[PDB]
C-alpha cells in the first residue's frame, strides 16, 4: 500500500521520468557494437572528408575555414571547400571540442567525431516523445520513443564512428516539425519564430532541406482546399516563410537558389495565395453580398489575367532555373537511368525491395496502416500534416534506397499511435482494472467473456513488442557493425582474421613517395586517399566535374598506348587499382569496370569507346579465354592480372584462377611497357604501379 | 556596367520621402502620447530597445559577427527585463 | 464564325447539350481517401517501382545434379533483389495485418449480436496471426542465417 | 573492456523491460480516476 | 457602380475603426510605399548588385507582414481564435521577431 | 430533317473525314501548316460524331434524350483525339483546341434552339 | 608549381555608390519601426 | 594455397553511401 498512498500526480511523473531515462540510455548504448568489436575508427568513405574538414576548422578557426581553398584535390582544377560544403556538422563538433578543452578535459578530436552520432540519437528520442504527445497523448509518446530508439533503419547511418551528415539531419528535422506543429496549434508568433530558427539550423546541417520547404507549403494548401484555413494558419505559415527564406540564403552553398530555382517556387506560390485568400474574406465580411459578387467577379478577371501572364513569362524566359538533375530523378524514375550515367552508378540509388522494408522495420510495417486509420477517423489540423508527411515518404523511399532514413521517423510515430489506441481500448474493456461506473442491467448479454477477451489481446501485443527488440538487436549486430576500411575474413581454422590492406597501402604511400606526387584512382577512393595518404588526387567522391571523371575513365578502359598519352598530359605519377580476386572481395574495380566504360564514353572525347566492344559476340562479359580481345588488352585487365596467372588461389582449382569471378583468366602472360610494379599488399587487395617516364633515346615505347 | 551617379542619388533621396508622409498621417489622424509616464521601467526599456537597433549600424562599419553577438546578448538581456516589468504595469492599468 | 458551325446543323439535328457538373463528381470523402492510400501502400511496399526500372522476370531458374530448370520465386542471398511474384505476395501480408486490427476494433462496439461478435473476432485474429507469422518464414528462406546465432 | 557478447545481452534485457513498463504506464493512465475528471 | 461602392467602403471603414487600428493602417501604407519604390528602381536601373537589392526588398516585406500579424492578434473580433494570448504577449513577440529580421538582413545587405 | 436520316448523314460525314485523314496522314504531318490543317479536320470529325451519337440515342431511347458531359461527350472527343495521334503527336494540341472551340458555340446553339422552344 | 585562389569574402567591394537606395531602405525601416513602437504604446 | 584467408559476406553492404554499384552485371 506504499505506492497507493502516493498521489497519482507523483505516480505519473515518476513513471514518465523512468521510461524516458531508460530509452535515452538504450539509444546511445546500442550504437557501440562496432567500436567494441573493432578499433575506434571512422567508417565508410564519405565520413573521412568530414573528419578532415572538422580538424581544419578547429585548429584554424572559423574565419580561415570559411575561406578555405584546397589545392590538393581535383588536380589541377582545385576545389573551393568553403563555398561547396555544408557547415552544420563541422561546427557542432568543433564547438563541443572547445568546451571540453576549456574545462581541462583533453580529448582527441577523433574521439569527438566518432562518438558524436550516438549522443544525438538520445536527444532525438526526447524530441520524439514531445511531438507525439502533442498529436495524441503522453501514452503514445512513450511508445514512440521506444520504437525510435532501436529502429534498425535509423541505426544504419547513426552507428558509432558514422560521422556523416545524416546523423544530425534527422534530429534537426524532427525539431523543426515540432516547432511548426506548436506554431499552427497555438497560433503564437513566438513559436513561429522558433520554428524558423530551427529550420535554418537544418539547412546548414544537410542538403535535404528541400524536402521540408515543399512539404510545409503542401500542408497549408490542403487546408485551404478542405476549408480549414483560419487566421492561425495564416500567421504561422506566413511568418515562418519570410524568416526562413532569408536565413537559408546566408549559407554560401545555397546562395540564391531559394529565389531563382524552380525547386523553391512552391513555397513562394503558396505564400502569394495566402495573401489573396485572407484579403478576399475580409472584403466579403464588410461588403454587402449582392454588391460583393459584382466586385468579386470584376476583380478576379483583372487580377487573374495579370497573374497568369507574369507566371508564364517567368517560366518561358528561363529566369527561373529548371529543376536540378538530382531532384528530377527522384520524381521521374526513368530519367536518371536513361540520361545521366553518373547518378545511376551510385549503389545507394537503387529502388527498394520488399525485403528491405521488412528487414529495416519489421513490426512497424504491419502497424503503419493502423496509425493512418485512426488519424483519418479523427481529423485535426495538426493531424493533417502528419498524414502528408507519411504518404509522401512512402513514395520517395521506394524510388531510392538511401531515402529510407527519412521514412524511419514517420514510421515510428505513426505505428506508436496505432499501438496506443489498441492498448487503451481493450485494456479498459478489462473491468478488473477499473470498476469505474458500471450498470449491471442492460450490460449487453451478447457478452459472456469480458475477462478473457482483454487478457488475450494484451498478451499478443506484448509478444509482438518483445520480438521487435530481438530482431532489431540481431540486425544491428550482424549488419551495421562492420567498418568498411577493415575487412573480416575467416581462416581455415575458423579464427577471425583481419585484413588491413586498405590502410597499409595508404601508409606506404605516405612515407615512401615524393610529397608532390599525384595519384590516379577511381573517384570512389578520393576521400580515403587524401585523408590518410596525404597525397594529391585527381578525382573525388563529390564529382563536381563530370568531364574530369569521364576523361579518367577513358584512360583505364583504353589500350596501354592510348592510356599513356592521357596520363602524361595530366602529370600523373602513380596509379592505384583494387583487385579482390585472391581474397574474394566482391567490390573490386573489375566489377565497376562497366560504369567506367559508360562514363568514359558519355563525353564527346570518349565517342570511340563502345560498350558492346567489350562483350563477347554473344553479349557476355567474360575474362576467360573466350573474352573479348579488347577487354583482355585494356589497361585495367593488365593491372589487376599482372603476374597473377601463376598464383594458385585454390588447391582445387588450376593456377591463375580468379576466385570472385569463379573463372580462369584467359591471358596469363604479358608485360607492362609503360607501367612498373611499385608495391603490392600482402593479399593483393591494393596494387600500386608507377608511371614510366619517356624514353631516354627517343625510341617509341 | 553601372548606372549613372545622378540617378542613384535621385532614388536615394526619394526613398526618404515616405518617412515624411508617415508623420503627416499620424499628426493629422490624432496622434497622442498622453499615456506616457516617467516610471523608471518605461524609460529604461525604450533606451535599451533603441540601443539594440543602434548597434546594427556599428556592426555595419566596424564589428564582426562574433563581436556583435557578444554585445547583443548583454543589451538584449537588460532590454528584456525592463520590458517585462513595464508590460506588467501596463497590463494592470488596462485591466483596471 | 458561329454561322459556319450552323451550316452542318441546318440539315443535321443539333445535339442537345447540358454542360452541368456530373453528379458523381464529388469531393472525396475522408474514408474514400484512406482507401485509396491503402491500395497505393500495397503496391509501393510490393516493389512495383523496382519491377519497372529493373524489369526482373516473374520467376527465374536453377539447377542441380539431377539437372532441369527449377522455377525460382525468391532471390536468395541479395537483400535488394526481388522477383515480381515474390514482391506482391509479401506486400499483401503487410496490408492484411493492419486490417485485422481495424476489424477487431469494430467488433468491440456495443449492441452487436452474440453470433456476429464471435464470428468477427475469429477473422480478426486469423488475419493478424497468419500475416505476421508467414512474413518471418518468407525472410527465413530468403536469408538462411536470419536471426540465427 | 566488455565483450560484444555481454553488450548484446545487455541491450536485449533493457529493451524488453522498457517496453513492459510502457504497458504498465497504460494501465495506470486508464486506471486514473482524475484523468476522467 | 464600382466607384460608388468604394466611397461607401471608405465611409464605413473610417467610422468603424478604432484609432489604434487606424494607426496600423497608416504605418502599413508607409511600408508598402517604400517596398514598391525599391522594386521599381531595380527593374529600371538593373539587378546589380543583387545582394543589396534583395536584402533591402526582403526587409520591407518582413516589416509589412509582421505588422499585419500584430494587427490581427490584438483585434477583439479574433480574440477567440488566439485563445490564451494577451495583447501584451503579442506585442512582445512582435518586437522579438523584428529584432531577428533586422540582424539577418544586416548580414546580406552588403 | 428526319431524325433517322440525320443520324446517317452525321455518320457519313464523320466517316469520310476519318478515312481522308488516314489516307493523307504522311503528307499532313510533313509540315507545321499541314498539321494545323489536320486540327481543323479533327474538330470537324468530333462535331459530326457528336451529332450522330445524340441522334442514335434519341432513336433507341426515344426523342429528346439529353447528351451528358460523360460518357457521350467525352467518348466523341476521345475518338477524334485518337485519330489525331495517328497522323502526328503535334496535332493532339491543335486538334484538341479546335474541338473545344467548336463545342462551346455548339452548346450555345443547342441552348437557343431547344431551351427557348 | 604555384596555386592561385579566389578572392576572400572580406576583400569584396563595400559601400557601392550605386547601391545607396538599397542601403537607405534598410536604415529607414528600422527608424520607422522604433517610432511606431513609441507612439503605439502611449496612444 | 599461396595464402590463407577467405572473406565473409557483407550481408548489409547496400547502406554504404557514395560508392559505385558493384552488381551491374548480375
Ligand atoms: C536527395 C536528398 C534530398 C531529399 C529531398 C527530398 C526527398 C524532397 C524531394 C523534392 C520535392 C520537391 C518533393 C515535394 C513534391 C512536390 C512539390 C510535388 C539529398 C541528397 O544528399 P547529397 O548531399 O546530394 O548526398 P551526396 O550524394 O553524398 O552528395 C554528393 O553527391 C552528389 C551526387 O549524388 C553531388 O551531386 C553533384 O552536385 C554538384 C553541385 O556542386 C553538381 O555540380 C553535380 O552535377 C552533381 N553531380 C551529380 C552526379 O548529381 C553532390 O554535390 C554531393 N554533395 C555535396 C554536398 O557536395
Ligand atoms: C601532409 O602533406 C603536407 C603537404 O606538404 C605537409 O605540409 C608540410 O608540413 C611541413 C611540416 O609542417 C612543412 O614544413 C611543409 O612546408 C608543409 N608543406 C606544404 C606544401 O604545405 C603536411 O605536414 C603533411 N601532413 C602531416 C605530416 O600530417
Amino acid at each position: 500500500f506504499g505506492f497507493l498512498r502516493l498521489s497519482y500526480e507523483k505516480q505519473d511523473t515518476l513513471l514518465k521520468l523512468l521510461i524516458l531515462s531508460m530509452a535515452a540510455v538504450l539509444s546511445f548504448s546500442t550504437r557501440l557494437f562496432a567500436v567494441l568489436r573493432f578499433e575506434s575508427v571512422i567508417h565508410e568513405f564519405d565520413p573521412y572528408f568530414n573528419y578532415r574538414t572538422t580538424r581544419f576548422l578547429a585548429e584554424e578557426g572559423f574565419y580561415k575555414f570559411h575561406n578555405w581553398f584546397d589545392d590538393r584535390a581535383w588536380y589541377p582544377l582545385g576545389r573551393i571547400i568553403g563555398g561547396t560544403i555544408y557547415p552544420g556538422l563541422m561546427i557542432t563538433s568543433a564547438a563541443i571540442y572547445h568546451v571540453l578543452h576549456f574545462f581541462h578535459i583533453t580529448i582527441d578530436i577523433r574521439n569527438v567525431c566518432v562518438f558524436l552520432a550516438p549522443l544525438f540519437s538520445s536527444f532525438t528520442t526526447i524530441v520524439t516523445y514531445h511531438l507525439t504527445k502533442e498529436l495524441k497523448d503522453a501514452g503514445a509518446g512513450l511508445l514512440a520513443a521506444a520504437m525510435i530508439a532501436v529502429v534498425p533503419g535509423y541505426i544504419s547511418r547513426s552507428v558509432a564512428g558514422s560521422y556523416d551528415n545524416e546523423g544530425i539531419a534527422i534530429f534537426c528535422m524532427l525539431l523543426t516539425y515540432y516547432m511548426w506543429i506548436k506554431a499552427v496549434k497555438t497560433g503564437s508568433i513566438c513559436w513561429a519564430a522558433k520554428c524558423a530558427l530551427a529550420y535554418f539550423y537544418m539547412v546548414s546541417s544537410w542538403g535535404g532541406y528541400v524536402f521540408l520547404i515543399n512539404l510545409i507549403p503542401l500542408h497549408v494548401l490542403v487546408l485551404m482546399l478542405t476549408g480549414r484555413f483560419s487566421h492561425r494558419i495564416y500567421v504561422a505559415y506566413c511568418t515562418v516563410y519570410c524568416l526562413g527564406t532569408i536565413l537559408s540564403m546566408q549559407i554560401s552553398f545555397v546562395g540564391f537558389q531559394p529565389v531563382l530555382s524552380s525547386e523553391h517556387m512552391a513555397a513562394f506560390g503558396v505564400f502569394g495565395l495566402c495573401q489573396i485568400h485572407a484579403f478576399v474574406d475580409y472584403l466579403r465580411s464588410k461588403l454587402n453580398p449582392q454588391q460583393f459578387e459584382v466586385l468579386f467577379r470584376s476583380v478576379i478577371s483583372l487580377v487573374g489575367f495579370v497573374l497568369l501572364t507574369v507566371g508564364a513569362l517567368l517560366m518561358l524566359t528561363g529566369k527561373i532555373s529548371p529543376w536540378t538533375g538530382r531532384f528530377y530523378s527522384l520524381l521521374d524514375p526513368s530519367y536518371a537511368k536513361n540520361n545521366i550515367p553518373i547518378i545511376a552508378s551510385v549503389s545507394e540509388h537503387q529502388p527498394t525491395t520488399w525485403s528491405s522494408y521488412y528487414f529495416d522495420l519489421q513490426l512497424l510495417v504491419f502497424m503503419f496502416p493502423v496509425g493512418l486509420y485512426y488519424c483519418f477517423s479523427n481529423l485535426s489540423d495538426a493531424r493533417i500534416f502528419i498524414i502528408m508527411y507519411g504518404v509522401t515518404s512512402m513514395y520517395f523511399s521506394a524510388v531510392m534506397v538511401r531515402l529510407m532514413l527519412v521514412l524511419a521517423p514517420v514510421m515510428c510515430i505513426l505505428s506508436g499511435i496505432g499501438v496506443s489506441q489498441v492498448l487503451s481500448t481493450y485494456m479498459k474493456n478489462l473491468d478488473i482494472s477499473r470498476p469505474d461506473k458500471k450498470s449491471k442491467k442492460q450490460q449487453d448479454s451478447t457478452y459472456p467473456i469480458k475477462n478473457e477477451v482483454a487478457s488475450g489481446m494484451i498478451l499478443v501485443m506484448a509478444f509482438f513488442l518483445i520480438t521487435y527488440t530481438f530482431h532489431s538487436t540481431w540486425v544491428t549486430s550482424e549488419a551495421y557493425s562492420s567498418p568498411s576500411i577493415v575487412l573480416s575474413a575467416r581462416g581455415g581454422d575458423g579464427s577471425r582474421i583481419i585484413f588491413d590492406d586498405f590502410r597499409e597501402a595508404y601508409y606506404w604511400l605516405r612515407h615512401n613517395t615524393p610529397e608532390d606526387a599525384k595519384v590516379m584512382s577511381w573517384w570512389d577512393y578520393g576521400y580515403q586517399i587524401t585523408a590518410m595518404a596525404n597525397r594529391t588526387i585527381l578525382v573525388d567522391n563529390n564529382t563536381w566535374n563530370n568531364t574530369h571523371i569521364s576523361r579518367v575513365g577513358q584512360a583505364m578502359a583504353s589500350t596501354e598506348e592510348k592510356a599513356y598519352e592521357i596520363m602524361r598530359e595530366l602529370d600523373v605519377s602513380y596509379v592505384l587499382v583494387i583487385f579482390g580476386g585472391l581474397t574474394g572481395y566482391s567490390s573490386d574495380d573489375i566489377n565497376k569496370f562497366l560504369w567506367m566504360v559508360r562514363i568514359g564514353g558519355s563525353t564527346d572525347t570518349g565517342k570511340h569507346i563502345k560498350e558492346n566492344d567489350y562483350y563477347t559476340p554473344t553479349g557476355e562479359f567474360r575474362v576467360d579465354r573466350e573474352g573479348s580481345p579488347v577487354l583482355l588488352n585494356c589497361l585495367m585487365y593488365k593491372m589487376c592480372y599482372y603476374r597473377f596467372g601463376q598464383v594458385y588461389t585454390e588447391a582445387k582449382r588450376p593456377p591463375g584462377f580468379d576466385r570472385v569471378r569463379n573463372a580462369e583468366i584467359g591471358n596469363k602472360d604479358f608485360e607492362l611497357d609503360v607501367l612498373e610494379e611499385a608495391y603490392t599488399t600482402e593479399h593483393w587487395l591494393v596494387r600500386i604501379y608507377k608511371v614510366k617516364d619517356l624514353d631516354n633515346r627517343g625510341l617509341s615505347r | 556596367k553601372r548606372p549613372p551617379t545622378v540617378v542613384s542619388n535621385t532614388f536615394t533621396a526619394l526613398i526618404l520621402s515616405p518617412l515624411l508622409l508617415l508623420f503627416a498621417l499620424w499628426i493629422r489622424i490624432g496622434a497622442n502620447v498622453s499615456n506616457f509616464t516617467f516610471a523608471p521601467s518605461t524609460i529604461i526599456f525604450h533606451l535599451g530597445h533603441a540601443a539594440m537597433l543602434g548597434l546594427m549600424y556599428v556592426y555595419w562599419t566596424q564589428l564582426n559577427m562574433f563581436q556583435t553577438l557578444k554585445y547583443l546578448a548583454i543589451l538584449g538581456s537588460v532590454t528584456f527585463l525592463a520590458g517585462n516589468r513595464m508590460l506588467a504595469q501596463q497590463a494592470v492599468k488596462r485591466t483596471a | 464564325m458561329e454561322t459556319l458551325y450552323r451550316v452542318p446543323f441546318l440539315v443535321l439535328e443539333c445535339p442537345n447539350l447540358k454542360l452541368k457538373k456530373p453528379p458523381w463528381l464529388h469531393m472525396p470523402s475522408a474514408m474514400t481517401v484512406y482507401a485509396l492510400v491503402v491500395v497505393s501502400y500495397f503496391l509501393i511496399t510490393g516493389g512495383i517501382i523496382y519491377d519497372v526500372i529493373v524489369e526482373p522476370p516473374s520467376v527465374g531458374s536453377m539447377t542441380d545434379e539431377h539437372g532441369h530448370q527449377r522455377p525460382v520465386a525468391f532471390l536468395a542471398y541479395r537483400v535488394n533483389g526481388q522477383y515480381i511474384m515474390e514482391g506482391l505476395a509479401s506486400s499483401f501480408l503487410f496490408t492484411m495485418g493492419g486490417l485485422g486490427f481495424i476489424i477487431l476494433d469494430r467488433s468491440n462496439a456495443p449492441n452487436i449480436p452474440k453470433l456476429n461478435r464471435f464470428l468477427l473476432l475469429f477473422i480478426g485474429f486469423v488475419c493478424v496471426l497468419l500475416s505476421f507469422f508467414m512474413a518471418r518464414v518468407f525472410m527465413r528462406m530468403k536469408l538462411p542465417g536470419y536471426l540465427m546465432g | 573492456m566488455i565483450t560484444d557478447v555481454q553488450l548484446a545481452i545487455f541491450a536485449n534485457m533493457l529493451g524488453v523491460s522498457l517496453f513492459l513498463l510502457v504497458v504498465l504506464y497504460h494501465y495506470v493512465a486508464v486506471n486514473n480516476p482524475k484523468k476522467q475528471e | 457602380s464600382v466607384v460608388s461602392v468604394i466611397s461607401r467602403f471608405l465611409e464605413e471603414y473610417l467610422s468603424s475603426t478604432p484609432q489604434r487600428l487606424k494607426l496600423l493602417d497608416a504605418y502599413l501604407l508607409y511600408i508598402l510605399l517604400t517596398g514598391a519604390l525599391q522594386f521599381g528602381y531595380c527593374l529600371l536601373v538593373g539587378t546589380f548588385p543583387f545582394n543589396s537589392f534583395l536584402s533591402g526588398f526582403i526587409s520591407c516585406v518582413g516589416s509589412f507582414i509582421l505588422a499585419v500579424c500584430l494587427r490581427i492578434q490584438i483585434n477583439p473580433q479574433n480574440k477567440a481564435d488566439f485563445q490564451g494570448i494577451s495583447p501584451e504577449r503579442a506585442f512582445a513577440d512582435f518586437l522579438f521577431a523584428s529584432t531577428i529580421l533586422h540582424l539577418v538582413v544586416m548580414n546580406f545587405v552588403g | 430533317v428526319g431524325t433517322g436520316t440525320s443520324l446517317a448523314l452525321s455518320s457519313l460525314l464523320s466517316l469520310l473525314l476519318f478515312a481522308g485523314m488516314q489516307m493523307y496522314s504522311r503528307q499532313l504531318a510533313s509540315t507545321e501548316w499541314l498539321t494545323i490543317q489536320g486540327g481543323l479536320l479533327g474538330s470537324g470529325l468530333f462535331v459530326f460524331s457528336l451529332t450522330a451519337f445524340n441522334n442514335l440515342e434519341n432513336l433507341v431511347f426515344g426523342k429528346g434524350f439529353q447528351a451528358k458531359i460523360f460518357p457521350e461527350i467525352l467518348l466523341c472527343l476521345l475518338l477524334a483525339l485518337f485519330a489525331s495521334g495517328l497522323i502526328h503527336r503535334v496535332c493532339v494540341t491543335t486538334c484538341f483546341i479546335f474541338s473545344m472551340v467548336g463545342l462551346y458555340y455548339i452548346n450555345k446553339i443547342s441552348s437557343t434552339l431547344y431551351q427557348a422552344a | 608549381q604555384v596555386s592561385v585562389r579566389p578572392l576572400q569574402h572580406t576583400q569584396y567591394e563595400r559601400f557601392i555608390p550605386s547601391a545607396y537606395p538599397y542601403y537607405a531602405s534598410a536604415f529607414s525601416m528600422m527608424l520607422g519601426l522604433f517610432i511606431f513602437s513609441i507612439v503605439f504604446l502611449h496612444m | 594455397v599461396d595464402v590463407d584467408g577467405t572473406v565473409e559476406e557483407d550481408l548489409g553492404k547496400s547502406r554504404e553511401g557514395s560508392r559505385t554499384d558493384d552488381e551491374v552485371v548480375q
